[PDB]
């Protein structure tokens, strides 16, 4: 009736993120021939599907989460999916100005976004999203962290439980003691976890967006989708 | 549901 | 001179910026139908939304940003706000909405309206959840001074400026916690269980603009021109 | 010429 994920240390929680870490995986991209808005979308929704299966993985590996029932699990991943693929694309992203680190063979800057009309105002989200990150100097420890609560927040609150919570608190608890140790001030700790926190708000609208239009996509039948991302949509529900 | 499956393989 | 006020006055402000709460032109004595339940709830946006205007004028800092950002802003948050509204008010009415306090919709009244009922379960969850931490009205100003310039800052420098009035008004929020006898690692949760609701409000949001989007293209109730300014901002 | 500037404005 327990969590080995509630008396981790802050240190354990962290060394327990980084570990847990997804690969970064390639486009099948083959620079041969152009870009429509077809190819765009099918290299995009490719490699998404491709994460997914790391991301999967990855969530088992996050302190806490296995303790869920698969249905709240479930939930959780449905619901969160497309934020996570976001700040990952976003974190590969930061020190590329204009740019977006879709895949080591995959660097996209905004024009090329404009190959699939209704893209380029969620690639401008991201890139915006990219350069706060950058200016606010963010870390890899404050990332998996940031991604941690991304998973298990986007989904709680359409749970229609307080270990959910505890484990967000735990998390809150780690990112302020690697504030404290990187040196700020106390007061710099409390304004810089809600800078962060804020940001997430933005994340969860991209997400929203890049939902719409991925839904749009299908319905127009410019691009197959894998059945497990046809899943993740429909646990979603568009107009 | 695929997802079920994968989070439990 | 907004950057140089005290946390007691940034709340003191802040409770006197308050807007009034509206009353619903409903008549009990008429039962509902999707397009008189939706013509009541976009009625009274609309005048909400008047008052959201001049409480934005007298959120400490907004009036040192640009009219263009101004306007901006308010096209952003202006769902989000109207829903923290009604979310805050409607907190200990457990199971409804009390949208005027003349009219309170109990989950079920929700299906009157297609595709309504949904957003209803979201924004009830927020109230169960703005209960279960017993929110005050004095944090409840902060977070919606906080949705007002968080919201849109970021698809803009006074950006700066205004993540400077942000760090005020979080500094305020703990001044609230620490006040009210909470431990520091008490207050940097519970600042981050506050803050986390906002991407969810977040969520309400983008999720009623895409309803209020359909109910406008099928004509099913009239829209004041205001409400539909508003509306086009966000596509 | 929005609606809103102008309620701004005034
Ligand atoms: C889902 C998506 C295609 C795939 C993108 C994608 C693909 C891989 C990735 O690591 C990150 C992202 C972020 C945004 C995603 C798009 C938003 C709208 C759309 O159609
Ligand atoms: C905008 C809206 C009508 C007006 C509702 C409304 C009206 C007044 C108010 O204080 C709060 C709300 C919250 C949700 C709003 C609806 C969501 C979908 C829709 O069409």
């Amino acid at each position: 009736k327990n969590s080995l994920a509630l008396s981790l240390t802050a240190d354990q929680m962290v060394s327990a993120l980084l570990d847990a870490e997804p690969p970064i995986l390639y486009s099948e991209y083959d620079p041969t021939r152009p870009f429509s808005e077809a190819s765009m979308m099918g290299l995009l929704t490719n490699l998404a599907d491709r994460e997914l299966v790391h991301m999967i993985n990855w969530a088992k590996r996050v302190p806490g989460f296995v303790d869920l029932t698969l249905h709240d699990q479930v939930h959780l991943l449905e619901c969160a999916w497309l934020e996570i693929l976001m700040i990952g694309l976003v974190w590969r992203s930061m020190e590329h100005p204009g740019k977006l680190l879709f895949a080591p063979n995959l660097l996209l800057d905004r024009n090329q976004g404009k190959c699939v009309e209704g893209m380029v105002e969620i690639f401008d989200m991201l890139l915006a999203t990219s350069s706060r990150f950058r200016m606010m100097n963010l870390q890899g420890e404050e990332f998996v962290c940031l991604k941690s609560i991304i998973l298990l927040n986007s989904g709680v609150y359409t749970f229609l439980k307080d270990h959910i919570h505890r484990v967000l608190d735990k998390i809150t608890d780690t990112l302020i003691h690697l504030m404290a140790k990187a040196g700020l001030t106390l007061q710099q700790q409390h304004q810089r976890l809600a800078q962060l926190l804020l940001i997430l708000s933005h994340i969860r609208h991209m997400s929203n967006k890049g939902m719409e239009h991925l839904y749009s996509m299908k319905c127009k039948n410019v691009v197959p989708l894998s059945d497990l991302l046809l899943e993740m949509l429909d646990a979603h529900r568009l107009h | 549901k695929i997802l079920h499956r994968l989070l439990q393989d």
